[PDB]
This record gives structure tokens, C-alpha cells and sequence, in this order.
RNA sequence: CCGAGGGUAGGGCCCGUGACUGGGGCGAAGUCGUAACAAGGUAGCUGUACCGGAAGGUGCGGCUGGAU
RNA sequence: UUGGAGAGUUUGAUCCUGGCUCAGGGUGAACGCUGGCGGCGUGCCUAAGACAUGCAAGUCGUGCGGGCCGCGGGUCCGUGGUCAGCGGCGGACGGGUGAGUAACGCGUGGGUGACCUACCCGGAAGAGGGGGACAACCCGGGGAAACUCGGGCUAAUCCCCCAUGUGGACCCGCCCCUUGGGGUGUGUCCAAAGGGCUUUGCCCGCUUCCGGAUGGGCCCGCGUCCCAUCAGCUAGUUGGUGGGGUAAUGGCCCACCAAGGCGACGACGGGUAGCCGGUCUGAGAGGAUGGCCGGCCACAGGGGCACUGAGACACGGGCCCCACUCCUACGGGAGGCAGCAGUUAGGAAUCUUCCGCAAUGGGCGCAAGCCUGACGGAGCGACGCCGCUUGGAGGAAGAAGCCCUUCGGGGUGUAAACUCCUGAACCCGGGACGAAACCCCCGACGAGGGGACUGACGGUACCGGGGUAAUAGCGCCGGCCAACUCCGUGCCAGCAGCCGCGGUAAUACGGAGGGCGCGAGCGUUACCCGGAUUCACUGGGCGUAAAGGGCGUGUAGGCGGCCUGGGGCGUCCCAUGUGAAAGACCACGGCUCAACCGUGGGGGAGCGUGGGAUACGCUCAGGCUAGACGG
């Protein structure tokens, strides 16, 4: 008939909302940067890609992501973008 | 068996009440008693493990006297029904004061047919009985007050008993009330248990028909004594000379025991059963259906309830039945009153 | 609890003299001195040959009723020496003789073991200072049984120390009269004691 | 998209039960006859096939755990 | 070498097979008769049926700002409480049950170069600037309630951005290793928070990074019950590739290609079942068994599900569905006792709606303290075990009474009465251990001394003093099997575990006298093992007793001659790691003994690793003719 479990439940909802936020922008930008990586659009795909990498590690700082999760998402994105830009080169600018 | 008294509860008009303690004399509800039914005796853990019999009245209404015939096997009779006293405690076995004989009380014909049968065929018992069962009782109408002087002081061997009691009418079914109302101590302290034995021994016989008297109230209040002469066998007969005479003086009037019957006669033989039930001193109470068929219920005195065993056969062609149970007491009309005394 | 029943029936049923009434036994007023046949309606009848089980049965009870001990404790003492090393049919009697109430009987402090028990149970016996009211107590070698100070002034232990001015104790026991104290020396041998009990038959029975 | 469950359809196994029925067991002073144990009065047993109120008989082949 | 017993019964009698039955020990027991005390245990096995009420998880004012209150006044501040709210930390432990599961679920030994770990511990580094919101609060609609909704103001250890990179992470190089292990170079990306006191000082915090410690995940070899009257099973099914997802491997999930995977060494299917430590029986072997206590798993009314998070797909958190129940002001809304007690039903049966946080342990905290049905105690029940009491001594050639009797006597029986003696209980006084740590003082909030406070059990145990003879019942008494007569009964009434008793002399039935056996217990029923060598490995059989297949051929399968060698799989030896604790074993010791409890010793089996031996079995090679085939 009481107990701060509802207090606890109240907070978990706030964390659920903030967590579901970052992950969406992660996907939104990671997917976009891979699209322009197939386009190439070489520079225009690293710009977005850096912003993604930041969000990968910005979430991992808290409870939104574990470090391995960051390490994983960072590994794939750099990989799947590379092989895309192997169709027509031009590595500019920085990023790898 | 033991049981756990836990919650002690009381009930109110609007809600419930849990309390901590219940005092003597009071009543209430107690939660936790698992295997307890009504009419059960509950005492404390280390307390006198006693039955509260309390729920009184057995009560014998049929008197069947038995004769031990001849002669040396009389002590097996008193030992035969002794095996049934601790086995069946509803009927009684008490000898008659006047006339002198054992009368085996009981509850009914079937109750005092199986006692007669089993004894004759399991215990031999050299005996053969009557016997009616009219077992009348007698009582008074107005309060009495007499004395019982039992004095013999013309020699030098005891005998001095002076006992004055007040015998007043107590409602029918109430029983016997004895109280000690001595002012100071005009009678010694030891001769109170023994004056009561002359009051109750005289009450074993009647003045009119010689049958026990009930529904009175003896109040011992005064009486003199002599220090050396008075004996414990001197105050007893002093309490009998004042009981055979108080109840004999103050308006002694008669009474009897009535019974209630429920006859399950087919409706075709109702008027035959009805008209005769009333000529059997009957006061009808109503009829109801049952096996279709129909049941009829009235109040009939036991005296006019002998032929009715086989009379329901004569009427209903053998299609009716009954049960019959005792009920209460009353005052027979002066037509049968003034003629029973013979 | 314990037996508390008549005891001269026992010596009759056994066919032996199980000294248990104490002083009364030595006198010719003893039941056995008078009636040797077992009790009951058919005592004087010429006995019929017992079976081997009857033989071993009548041996086991003979031992028990000498010490006065319930079957449980009697068997547990038996089942103890068996679970132990060495010969069981010996250390059993030892553990029987290591009982405090039995030691009180051999140190003269009592006329009979039946009597010694009460004296133990009534706190009138202390061992090594510690007041010990336990008859089931088991005594080890290296101990000094004694009567309590607040129990030295009794008109009954006197007459039993005064009887023990003359009599001598066994090999495995020490006594100190006037000073009313004892001393447990060692655990006995089957030659130290010679109870009328063939101890083999007691072990021969419990195997069944 | 998947999804608890709901519903439609069709199946499999198990348990309880059913008018009626088929034999089986325990009984015992019966009705019926008297097959096996003696060559049991037709030597017995046997697989089979047929028939017979019933045990059983009979045909074919087999076995001796069949007697002289 | 510490360990092993059999009986009765098929016949006129014998011997055998062989079934039947009994003696023994055991329980979470229960039922009958009886029932005094203490201790330590233990007590819904049936309905994982439903549950009234209470209690079972919470804490920090030394993280933030408010409503009120007391306190010192100039309604200003300060401060102390207090109430929720925001924000931490815990709620994932601790407690219960035995439903489900025949499975890596458990047990046992490993593997992770395929992984994670909060608080704690160690080392290295760092804490500089900005920005923002939602509750409380006032204002407002609705409701019986549950209470929700809307608008605006605002604080931080709440959130966001920039800087800093000792480091870390990721792409591809490049180096040593070898499964994704360790570096390094370039590009890219990321840290943060403050509070408190005595103050250029500590203290509790915070941040990224490497290490330990502990706790796991995952995977593997071996072990793990009944039915073959279950014989064939399977489309994510078996394998590849690509990707998704996860801390991480993986058909785990998804698209596609391939045609595979398992099975008489029991697949598939059906029945039952939580598994081990152990417990009990047992000469051992083996059998049965899993309450209590410790370890693991599973479930939290039946289900599906994700969220928060270090950790749950969460017993007393949330969402949905279903069966059930209840509240109501009928508009609607609430609940989950296989937590601790308790109720109800079912049943042969299983308990107090108790006390305490004094100890122990846990959570939060600087500390004081606060929470704790974990835990420590108390209550009930002879349920179990263990100790104890109902008295000890004297006391007749033997009271009475009852029983038997050749009427001479015998039996109960030293038993009682009786004399002496002690003193269970009760009464009186004293009064525990468990309790010394946290903390206050010195020192340095360290080390080391010194100091105070606190006891549920409990005025209990125990100690002192006084002190009375103070409960005995049950089963048997034909043979097994110990213990005998009398009367009643007349194939009746009844006993009976087996063989069998009772038809007018019943040691067998019922009673009595007498006797045997146990004792606060004794008998019974139910079940496990034993005897049962009667499923026979130890350790049985098959001519007539139960049992050779009707008879051949041959598949798998089991088994295999002589000589020498190579390997070393079985096998054997040593060493080592492992075999938790508890128990059991032996020793000693603590509660007056014991039961119970503690200290210490001692191992095994089996498995891991390393070493060795080479007979026997195996295996690769060589060789012989005695088996077998053939001319
Ligand atoms: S008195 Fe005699 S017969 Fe009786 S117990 Fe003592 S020694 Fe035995
Ligand atoms: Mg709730
Ligand atoms: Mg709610
Ligand atoms: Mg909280
Ligand atoms: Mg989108
Ligand atoms: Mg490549
Ligand atoms: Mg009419
Ligand atoms: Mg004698
Ligand atoms: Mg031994
Ligand atoms: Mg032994
Ligand atoms: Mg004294
Ligand atoms: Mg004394
Ligand atoms: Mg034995
Ligand atoms: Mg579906
Ligand atoms: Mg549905
Ligand atoms: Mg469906
Ligand atoms: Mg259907
Ligand atoms: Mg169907
Ligand atoms: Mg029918
Ligand atoms: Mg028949
Ligand atoms: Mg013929
Ligand atoms: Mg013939
Ligand atoms: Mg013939
Ligand atoms: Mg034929
Ligand atoms: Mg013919
Ligand atoms: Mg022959
Ligand atoms: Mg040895
Ligand atoms: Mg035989
Ligand atoms: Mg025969
Ligand atoms: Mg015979
Ligand atoms: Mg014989
Ligand atoms: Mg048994
Ligand atoms: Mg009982
Ligand atoms: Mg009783
Ligand atoms: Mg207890
Ligand atoms: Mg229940
Ligand atoms: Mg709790
Ligand atoms: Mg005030
Ligand atoms: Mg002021
Ligand atoms: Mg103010
Ligand atoms: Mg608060
Ligand atoms: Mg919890
Ligand atoms: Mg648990
Ligand atoms: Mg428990
Ligand atoms: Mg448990
Ligand atoms: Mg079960
Ligand atoms: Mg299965
Ligand atoms: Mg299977
Ligand atoms: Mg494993
Ligand atoms: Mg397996
Ligand atoms: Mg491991
Ligand atoms: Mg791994
Ligand atoms: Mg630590
Ligand atoms: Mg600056
Ligand atoms: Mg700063
Ligand atoms: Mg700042
Ligand atoms: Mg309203
Ligand atoms: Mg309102
Ligand atoms: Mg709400
Ligand atoms: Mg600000
Ligand atoms: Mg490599
Ligand atoms: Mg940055
Ligand atoms: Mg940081
Ligand atoms: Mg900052
Ligand atoms: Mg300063
Ligand atoms: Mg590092
Ligand atoms: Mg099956
Ligand atoms: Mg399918
Ligand atoms: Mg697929
Ligand atoms: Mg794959
Ligand atoms: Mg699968
Ligand atoms: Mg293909
Ligand atoms: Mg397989
Ligand atoms: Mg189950
Ligand atoms: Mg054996
Ligand atoms: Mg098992
Ligand atoms: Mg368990
Ligand atoms: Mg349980
Ligand atoms: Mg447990
Ligand atoms: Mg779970
Ligand atoms: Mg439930
Ligand atoms: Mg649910
Ligand atoms: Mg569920
Ligand atoms: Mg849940
Ligand atoms: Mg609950
Ligand atoms: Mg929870
Ligand atoms: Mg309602
Ligand atoms: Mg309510
Ligand atoms: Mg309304
Ligand atoms: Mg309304
Ligand atoms: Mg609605
Ligand atoms: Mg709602
Ligand atoms: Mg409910
Ligand atoms: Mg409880
Ligand atoms: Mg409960
Ligand atoms: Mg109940
Ligand atoms: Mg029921
Ligand atoms: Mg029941
Ligand atoms: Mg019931
Ligand atoms: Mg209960
Ligand atoms: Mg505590
Ligand atoms: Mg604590
Ligand atoms: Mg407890
Ligand atoms: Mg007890
Ligand atoms: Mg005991
Ligand atoms: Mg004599
Ligand atoms: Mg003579
Ligand atoms: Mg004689
Ligand atoms: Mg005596
Ligand atoms: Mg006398
Ligand atoms: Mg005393
Ligand atoms: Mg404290
Ligand atoms: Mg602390
Ligand atoms: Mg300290
Ligand atoms: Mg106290
Ligand atoms: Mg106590
Ligand atoms: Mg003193
Ligand atoms: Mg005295
Ligand atoms: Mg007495
Ligand atoms: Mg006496
Ligand atoms: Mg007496
Ligand atoms: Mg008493
Ligand atoms: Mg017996
Ligand atoms: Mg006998
Ligand atoms: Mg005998
Ligand atoms: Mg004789
Ligand atoms: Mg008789
Ligand atoms: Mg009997
Ligand atoms: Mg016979
Ligand atoms: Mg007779
Ligand atoms: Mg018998
Ligand atoms: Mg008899
Ligand atoms: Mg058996
Ligand atoms: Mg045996
Ligand atoms: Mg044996
Ligand atoms: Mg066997
Ligand atoms: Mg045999
Ligand atoms: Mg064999
Ligand atoms: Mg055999
Ligand atoms: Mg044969
Ligand atoms: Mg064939
Ligand atoms: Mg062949
Ligand atoms: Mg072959
Ligand atoms: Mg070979
Ligand atoms: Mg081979
Ligand atoms: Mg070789
Ligand atoms: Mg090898
Ligand atoms: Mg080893
Ligand atoms: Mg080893
Ligand atoms: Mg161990
Ligand atoms: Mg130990
Ligand atoms: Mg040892
Ligand atoms: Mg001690
Ligand atoms: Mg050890
Ligand atoms: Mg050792
Ligand atoms: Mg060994
Ligand atoms: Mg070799
Ligand atoms: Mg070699
Ligand atoms: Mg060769
Ligand atoms: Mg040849």
C-alpha cells in the first residue's frame, strides 16, 4: 500500500525515455552515414560518422550502453563504411 | 482434548469487538477452538477436569417395579442394572419407601421393554413384573409451616430433634430447593446434613396416593436442642415428622404427565383418528401433510395412551403410525381427581 | 523410570543369587536360601529343558537386573563396545563398572546399588568436588569419588563406612575411611570381577 | 514482423463409464454323468480337424512320461 | 581383514526345488490404551486449493529546494527538528515451497585466444567553464474512493554542451604470440560533482585507466529412473555464408545456398521424478532414499512481456491477457501468504494471529542511529532421541483377600501394613555467562592504552537454606517365541502374521489367578532394507522340479592358437592438483551425565596433470603349423 518502489518505478520511466532517445539517433545517424558511404559522398559520410561515434561513446558513459556495446558498434560502422568507399576511393577527410 | 483459545471477540450492533479477557458469569465468542461443539465443557489447563452436567432433567416419568422373585438371587438384580447405570444414565432404580420394593424407572415402554428383555435373557434374573407406569407426582398449592417434635427424654438414651421448616410451592418442573436459614445456631452445625435426610426420605412417599412429592421448597430456619441428649439419629426423624405433615396440611393437590403425539395417518382415516384422539382426552394442535398421507399433532395424557398402540391399526387398516413424547404437567379434572384416591 | 518392583522374584527366576537387597541377602532369611525355584503357580514343578534362546535370554536379563539398568542404556552400552576396538564381551562389563552408581556400590558407600542410586540422585555424592547427581554418569580412571561435606553428617553413610572399616575393596579401587572418600584406579579385567554371568552369551544373543 | 491467448477444422494416445455380453476365480452335504490315476476297465498324453448335454469321442500323424 | 545365525509351512514319513510368512533395524509419521519432568531436535508428505487482518525492505539533512514547527531578534537571517517531493544506494541478497524439468537441470573434471562483475582493495591520472528541465509550491477541472489531469515559478551529487587524455575505445597498417592474447604508429571519439569540519588543512564523496579479490555467464568429456505392447524421428530441422543481437560463442534470431542431422550403444514417444552432500538398511556387494541442515536448479495465482539497471526479463516492481475473488456512493476500481504467524477446505496428521533487535548477519550512513517474522529466544505436540522421578533400608517360614489344590498343601510375597532413613516437587534468599566492540579521551580520527553504555530469553538456569513417600501403564504368555493353570463357552461367540484354533476337560477364544517382555511409554497400521543365495558381480539355475530356441544359414555383436618386436589404449605404480563445510571415523574437550555441541587428527574412491613399468588385453609389422579350409 506504499513503498518507494513506485518512486523507483517513477525514475525507471524517466531513464527509459532518455535511453530510448540516444539509441534512436545512434541508428538514425549510423544508418545515414552508411547510406552516404554507399554513395560516396566520401567526405559527407565521415562528417556524420564522427557525430555517430561520439553518440556511441556518450551513451556508453552511462547505463545506455556498455563499453563492449560501444566497441562493437564502433567496429562495424568503420568496417561497413570502408568497404562501401572501396567502390570509388578518395578517403578525405579524416576519420581513419 | 485440548484446544487453543486465541481471539476473544464480542459483537456489537454496528461492528465487531476484540477484547482481552472474559470474566465469570459472562459470555461471548472465542476464536481458535478447532474441534469444539456446543454443550461442551471447557476448563483451564491445570484445573479440575469436570463435566458441567448442568443441562438437567433426564427425566423418568414411567415407574416399572420389579420383584426379585425368590430369593437368594436378589443381589444379582441390584448388580445387573448396576452394569446399566454407568452405561445408560437416563433411567433410575430406587426402592419404594412405603410398600417397599424396587421400581425401575425409565423413559418409555420400549425403553423398559429392552431392560426387561435383556436382563431376562442375558442375566437370567429370577423376576417377573407388572406393570403399569402411571408414576404420578403430588405437590401443594399454598405455603405451609409446621414442626416435627421427636423428643424422648424419659430414661437416659438420647433422642432430641426439633425441626421447623417452611414448605412453599415452587413452579412445576423446578424441583427441590433446600436452604439453611438458621439464625445464629439454635441447632448444632453437624445436624444439618442429617436433618435433610429426614426431609428427603419422607418425600419419597406421598400422603394421598403414596408417591413422591416434588416442586416444593424447604426452608430450615429454627429449632431447639439438648447438648447431651441430641443425636444425629434424632434430628432426622424430626425432619420427617414435619414433611409428612406440612405437605399433608397445606392444600395438597394432584398433577400428572402429558405426552405429545404425531400421527401419520392417511387422510382417508383422519376423522376416525381425530374423533377418537379427543375421546382420548386430546387437545388438537394442527395437522400437516407428509407422505400424502398427512400428519396430525396433539396433546394427550399418558393414562389414555395404552390402547392407542393397536388402535391406530383398528382405524387406519394398519396404515398409520405415531411417536409419542412426554411434554409437561397440569391438573386433571376433578372427575378423575377425586376418584383416583382409592 | 527404573524397576522399583519386587526384587527377590529375580533371584528365583534366574536360579542364581543376585545379591540386591544388601544386608538381608547374607542372612538365611533370604528368599533364595529358602525358595530357589522360580516364582508363580508352577515354581515347584520339575523344570522342562530350556531352548538355547531361553538359555541366552535368561543370561541377558541376569546381567541387567544385577546393575539395574533399562534395556535402552543397557543395549547402547553394549552397542558402544562393539563399535569400539578390542573384545566387546569385556569392555562392556567395563562400561558397566564405569557407571558412577556402580562405583558408589563397590566403594562401600551403599548397601545396594538400588540404594546407591538415590544417594547419587539426591546430590549426596560429589566427584572431584563437582556435585554429581547423575547415576548414568560414566567414571574414568584418575578420579576421587567422595561424600559431600553437607552430606558427611548422616546417620546412614556412617553405618556403611563403619561396615567398611573391616571389608577390603577390589584391585582397581581405592578407599579412605574416616576421610570418607574413594579413588577410581583403572578399568577392570574379566578376572578382576567374577559376576555369575557368562558374558559370551550376552553378546551371543544380540547378534540375532 | 513475431507474439500470450481466442476461435474453426481434422487427427492421435490415456482414463472413467454403458444396455447387453463373453469367459475367469472363490466358494459347497446339490442336478447330471463318470474322463484321468491300476492296461481306470477303449493304454494315456499330444498338434490338428470335425462333432457331441457335459466331462470327452473320432480321424491322421507323433511321443513312451505305456502295461504284459 | 572389528564382519555374515535362522524359523514355520506341500507328505504317513523322507530328500529337493520352490513360493508363502515371521523374528531385526528404520520414519516429517499417524491411530488405539496409558501418560510426571528437563534438555536438545523436529513438526501441511494431502490442495503449486483458495485466503480475513497484522507484520515480512528500506536508509542518507554530511547530495537539493520546499510546507510547518521550536529557538536568538531585524517578518529578515541563523539554526534545530519535521513532512513529503526531487536525487543517491539497496530493493537481483536474505525468507518459502518441490509445481514444472529425463535436461549440461544436477553431480563431477575441465575449457573461455568467446565473457561480465556493484560496493571493497592497490597503483596512475584528473576535477576547468557553460547551458536546461520535472516534482514539491501556488492556480485550476473531475472522483465515493483509487485520486488523476491542465497551466506557470524554481534548486542540486538530476540532465546537456565545450575544454583537458595519464590513459581508453575503434578503422587499417606494423611487431611477438596463436582462435577475438600483448604492443605500437596515423586518423577518429570520450571523462566528471560536489558536501562537510577545526581551514593554503584533513574527511566522505566523484571521474577515466590498469591490477587483485569475490560473485557469475557460456561451453565441453563422463555420470544420471521405468516402458520396445514407443521403431523409426526431424524444415531452423543438419551444415555453410552474410548480417542482426548479446558481456560473450552459437540456428540464438534472420535472408540465402547446400542436403543433410539422430537412432537397437534405445533416437522419437509415453509414465514418473527436482539433482547432489548425504540419510537408512546392509557381512560386504547392493538396495531404497533426498524432510530437516549445506550447495545448485526451478517457480512466485495461470501465462506472455519488456523497462530500470552493475546485476532481474524481478515472491512483497511495472505492462497485457486469462481463471477466481472482493471494494463501491454501481458512476467504477482493487488483490495476489510455495515469507512469518493465522483462517478455510481436503485429510489418518502436522503448531503461537508470542518476545527481542541484547548477540550474530544484512541493508543505508561520517557517526549517532534507523530497518530487519534473516537471526537469537519464547510457546505448543511423549513426534524423535537423551537424561531423570514415582523412593531407599529393615521387615513372617510367610496377615488379610483373591487364585490353584491329592484339601496335606502351594502361589501372589519382603511385596504390603509396620520401624528406621533420605528429600521429586513446592517455599525462602542470592542471581548469571552470553557484553565488548561501534563511540567519547590521549595519540595522528593510524598503531597502542584508557573509558562508558546495552540482556529478548529472565529474576530463567544455576548457587545457598528449609522441606513432604510423592504417577504405572501396555503387549504377550499354542509352535516360531520368553512366559500356565482355573472357569465360562460347545465348528457359537471370537482369535489369526504363517501353519491353524473353538463339535462339553480349549496352555490358541472371553475373564480371572499366575508368568514373560519392555517402561513414560507400549502396542497397531502404512512404507524402505534385511533375512530373500527368492534377479545370484560378489553369489542361482535350465534331463524328469519353473527354464535349451523345432532345425539350419548367416549380419551386427561378443570371444580368440604358437614365436619376436614397435607403440602404451586398457591395466599397474609414484608424485601432484582435486575431492568445500556439515556428517560419519578415531581422539579429546565444553553444557552436573547423556543426547546435543566444539577442537584436532585420518583417509579412501573417482577425476585433472606430470613420470614410469610392459607381463596380460589391445593395436601396427614380421614369422610358424598343432586350429580351419583345400589338393
Ligand atoms: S535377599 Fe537373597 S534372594 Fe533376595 S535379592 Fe537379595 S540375594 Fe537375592
Ligand atoms: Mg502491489
Ligand atoms: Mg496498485
Ligand atoms: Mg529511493
Ligand atoms: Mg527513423
Ligand atoms: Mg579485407
Ligand atoms: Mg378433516
Ligand atoms: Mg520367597
Ligand atoms: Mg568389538
Ligand atoms: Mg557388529
Ligand atoms: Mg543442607
Ligand atoms: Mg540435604
Ligand atoms: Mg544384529
Ligand atoms: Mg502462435
Ligand atoms: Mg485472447
Ligand atoms: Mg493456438
Ligand atoms: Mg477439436
Ligand atoms: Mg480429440
Ligand atoms: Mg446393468
Ligand atoms: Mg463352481
Ligand atoms: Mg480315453
Ligand atoms: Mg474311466
Ligand atoms: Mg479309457
Ligand atoms: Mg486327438
Ligand atoms: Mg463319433
Ligand atoms: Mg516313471
Ligand atoms: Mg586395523
Ligand atoms: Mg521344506
Ligand atoms: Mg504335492
Ligand atoms: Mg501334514
Ligand atoms: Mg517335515
Ligand atoms: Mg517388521
Ligand atoms: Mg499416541
Ligand atoms: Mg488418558
Ligand atoms: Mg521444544
Ligand atoms: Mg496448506
Ligand atoms: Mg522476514
Ligand atoms: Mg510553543
Ligand atoms: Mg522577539
Ligand atoms: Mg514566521
Ligand atoms: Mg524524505
Ligand atoms: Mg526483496
Ligand atoms: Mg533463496
Ligand atoms: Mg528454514
Ligand atoms: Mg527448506
Ligand atoms: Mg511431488
Ligand atoms: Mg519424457
Ligand atoms: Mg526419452
Ligand atoms: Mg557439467
Ligand atoms: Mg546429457
Ligand atoms: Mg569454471
Ligand atoms: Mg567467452
Ligand atoms: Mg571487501
Ligand atoms: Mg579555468
Ligand atoms: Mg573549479
Ligand atoms: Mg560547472
Ligand atoms: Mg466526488
Ligand atoms: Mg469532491
Ligand atoms: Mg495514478
Ligand atoms: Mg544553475
Ligand atoms: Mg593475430
Ligand atoms: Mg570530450
Ligand atoms: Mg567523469
Ligand atoms: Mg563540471
Ligand atoms: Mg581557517
Ligand atoms: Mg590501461
Ligand atoms: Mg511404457
Ligand atoms: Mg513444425
Ligand atoms: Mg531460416
Ligand atoms: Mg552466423
Ligand atoms: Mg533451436
Ligand atoms: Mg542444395
Ligand atoms: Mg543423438
Ligand atoms: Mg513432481
Ligand atoms: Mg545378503
Ligand atoms: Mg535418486
Ligand atoms: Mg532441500
Ligand atoms: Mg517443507
Ligand atoms: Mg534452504
Ligand atoms: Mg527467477
Ligand atoms: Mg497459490
Ligand atoms: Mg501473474
Ligand atoms: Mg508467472
Ligand atoms: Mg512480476
Ligand atoms: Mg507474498
Ligand atoms: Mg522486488
Ligand atoms: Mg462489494
Ligand atoms: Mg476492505
Ligand atoms: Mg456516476
Ligand atoms: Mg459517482
Ligand atoms: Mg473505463
Ligand atoms: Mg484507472
Ligand atoms: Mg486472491
Ligand atoms: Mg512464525
Ligand atoms: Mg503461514
Ligand atoms: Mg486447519
Ligand atoms: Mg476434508
Ligand atoms: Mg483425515
Ligand atoms: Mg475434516
Ligand atoms: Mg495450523
Ligand atoms: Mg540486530
Ligand atoms: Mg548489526
Ligand atoms: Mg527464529
Ligand atoms: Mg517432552
Ligand atoms: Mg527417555
Ligand atoms: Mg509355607
Ligand atoms: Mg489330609
Ligand atoms: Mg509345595
Ligand atoms: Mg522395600
Ligand atoms: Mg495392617
Ligand atoms: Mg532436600
Ligand atoms: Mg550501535
Ligand atoms: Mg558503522
Ligand atoms: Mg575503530
Ligand atoms: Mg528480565
Ligand atoms: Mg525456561
Ligand atoms: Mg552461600
Ligand atoms: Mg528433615
Ligand atoms: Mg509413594
Ligand atoms: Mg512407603
Ligand atoms: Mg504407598
Ligand atoms: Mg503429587
Ligand atoms: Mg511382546
Ligand atoms: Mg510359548
Ligand atoms: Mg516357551
Ligand atoms: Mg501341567
Ligand atoms: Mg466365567
Ligand atoms: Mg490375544
Ligand atoms: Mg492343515
Ligand atoms: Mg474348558
Ligand atoms: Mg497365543
Ligand atoms: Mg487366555
Ligand atoms: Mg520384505
Ligand atoms: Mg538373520
Ligand atoms: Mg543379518
Ligand atoms: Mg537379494
Ligand atoms: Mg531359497
Ligand atoms: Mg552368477
Ligand atoms: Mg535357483
Ligand atoms: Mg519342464
Ligand atoms: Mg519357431
Ligand atoms: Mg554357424
Ligand atoms: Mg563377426
Ligand atoms: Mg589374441
Ligand atoms: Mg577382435
Ligand atoms: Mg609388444
Ligand atoms: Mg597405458
Ligand atoms: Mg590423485
Ligand atoms: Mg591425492
Ligand atoms: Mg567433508
Ligand atoms: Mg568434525
Ligand atoms: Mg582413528
Ligand atoms: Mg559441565
Ligand atoms: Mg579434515
Ligand atoms: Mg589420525
Ligand atoms: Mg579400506
Ligand atoms: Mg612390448
Ligand atoms: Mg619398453
Ligand atoms: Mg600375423
Ligand atoms: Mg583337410
Amino acid at each position: 500500500r506504499n513503498l518507494s518502489a513506485l518512486k523507483r518505478h517513477r525514475q525507471s520511466l524517466k531513464r527509459r525515455l532518455r535511453n530510448k532517445a540516444k539509441k534512436s539517433a545512434i541508428k538514425t545517424l549510423s544508418k545515414k552515414a552508411i547510406q552516404l558511404a554507399q554513395e560516396g559522398k566520401a567526405e559527407e559520410a565521415l562528417k556524420i560518422m564522427r557525430k555517430a561515434e561520439s553518440l556511441i561513446d556518450k551513451a556508453a558513459k552511462g547505463s545506455t550502453l556498455h563499453k563492449n556495446a560501444a566497441a562493437r558498434r564502433k567496429s562495424r560502422l568503420m568496417r561497413k563504411v570502408r568497404q562501401l568507399l572501396e567502390a570509388a576511393g578518395a578517403p578525405l577527410i579524416g576519420g581513419g | 482434548r485440548k484446544e487453543r483459545v486465541a481471539r476473544l471477540l464480542r459483537m456489537h450492533a454496528n461492528h465487531r469487538e476484540e477484547v482481552e479477557e472474559l470474566k465469570a458469569g459472562d459470555l461471548g465468542a472465542v476464536v481458535g477452538l478447532k474441534e469444539t461443539i456446543t454443550g461442551d465443557t471447557l476448563v483451564g489447563e491445570d484445573a479440575p477436569r469436570v463435566i458441567l452436567e448442568s443441562i438437567e432433567v433426564p427425566e423418568p416419568v414411567i415407574d416399572v417395579a420389579i420383584e426379585p422373585k425368590t430369593k437368594a438371587d436378589q443381589e444379582k438384580l441390584s448388580q445387573a442394572l448396576a452394569r446399566l447405570a454407568e452405561e445408560d444414565p437416563t433411567f433410575r432404580v430406587s426402592t419404594h419407601p412405603e410398600t417397599g420394593q424396587t421400581i425401575i424407572s425409565g423413559m418409555g415402554e420400549l425403553h423398559l421393554e429392552i431392560i426387561v428383555d435383556r436382563l431376562k435373557r442375558e442375566f437370567k434374573v429370577d423376576a417377573n413384573v407388572g406393570k403399569p407406569q402411571v408414576a404420578y407426582r403430588e405437590t401443594i398449592t399454598k405455603p405451609v409451616d409446621v414442626e416435627g417434635k421427636f423428643i424422648r427424654q424419659t430414661g437416659g438414651r438420647g433422642q432430641y430433634g426439633h425441626v421447623k421448616i417452611k414448605v412453599e410451592p415452587l413452579p412445576r418442573g423446578s424441583g427441590f430447593e433446600f436452604v439453611n436459614a438458621i439464625v445464629g445456631g439454635v441447632i448444632p452445625k453437624e445436624y444439618i446434613p442429617a436433618v435433610q435426610k429426614g426431609i428427603e426420605e419422607a418425600m419419597q412417599s406421598g400422603p394421598l396416593i403414596g408417591f413422591p412429592v416434588v416442586d416444593i421448597k424447604v426452608t430450615l430456619y429454627d429449632g431447639s436442642y439438648h447438648e447431651v441428649d441430641s443425636s444425629e439419629m434424632a434430628f432426622k426423624i424430626a425432619g420427617s415428622m414435619a414433611i409428612k405433615e406440612a405437605v399433608q396440611k397445606g392444600d395438597p393437590v394432584i398433577l400428572e404427565p402429558i405426552m405429545r403425539v404425531e400421527v401419520t395417518t392417511p387422510e382417508e382415516y383422519m376423522g376416525d383418528v381425530i374423533g377418537d384422539l379427543n375421546a382420548r382426552r386430546g387437545q388438537i394442535l394442527g395437522m400437516e401433510p407428509r407422505g400424502n398421507a398427512q400428519v396430525i399433532r396433539a396433546f394427550v395424557p399418558l393414562a389414555e395412551m395404552f390402547g392407542y398402540a393397536t388402535d391406530l391399526r383398528s382405524k387406519t387398516q394398519g396404515r398409520g403410525s405415531f411417536v409419542m413424547f412426554f411434554d409437561h404437567y397440569q391438573e386433571v379434572p376433578k372427575q378423575v381427581q377425586e376418584k383416583l384416591i382409592k | 523410570g527404573r524397576y522399583i518392583g519386587p526384587v527377590c522374584r529375580l533371584c528365583r527366576r534366574e536360579g542364581v543369587k543376585l545379591y540386591l537387597k544388601g544386608e538381608r541377602c547374607y542372612s538365611p532369611k533370604c528368599a533364595m536360601e529358602r525358595r530357589p525355584y522360580p516364582p508363580g503357580q508352577h515354581g515347584q514343578k520339575r523344570a522342562r529343558r530350556p531352548s538355547d534362546y531361553a538359555v541366552r535370554l535368561r543370561e541377558k536379563q541376569k546381567l541387567r537386573r544385577i546393575y539395574g539398568i533399562s534395556e535402552r542404556q543397557f543395549r547402547n552400552l553394549f552397542e558402544e563396545a562393539s563399535k569400539k576396538k578390542g573384545v566387546t564381551g569385556s569392555v562392556f562389563l567395563g562400561l558397566l563398572e564405569s557407571r558412577l552408581d556402580n562405583v558408589v556400590y563397590r566403594l562401600g558407600f551403599a548397601v545396594s546399588r538400588r540404594q546407591a542410586r538415590q544417594l547419587v540422585r539426591h546430590g549426596h555424592i560429589t566427584v572431584n568436588g563437582r556435585r554429581v547427581d547423575l547415576p548414568s554418569y560414566r567414571v574414568r580412571p584418575g578420579d576421587e569419588i567422595a561424600v559431600a561435606e553437607k552430606s558427611r553428617n548422616l546417620e546412614l553413610i556412617r553405618q556403611n563406612l563403619e561396615a567398611m572399616k573391616g571389608r577390603k575393596v577390589g584391585p582397581w579401587l581405592s578407599l579412605d575411611v574416616e576421610g570418607m572418600k574413594g579413588k577410581f584406579l583403572r578399568l577392570p579385567d574379566r578376572e578382576d570381577l567374577a559376576l555369575p554371568v557368562n558374558e559370551q552369551l550376552v553378546i551371543e544373543f544380540y547378534s540375532r
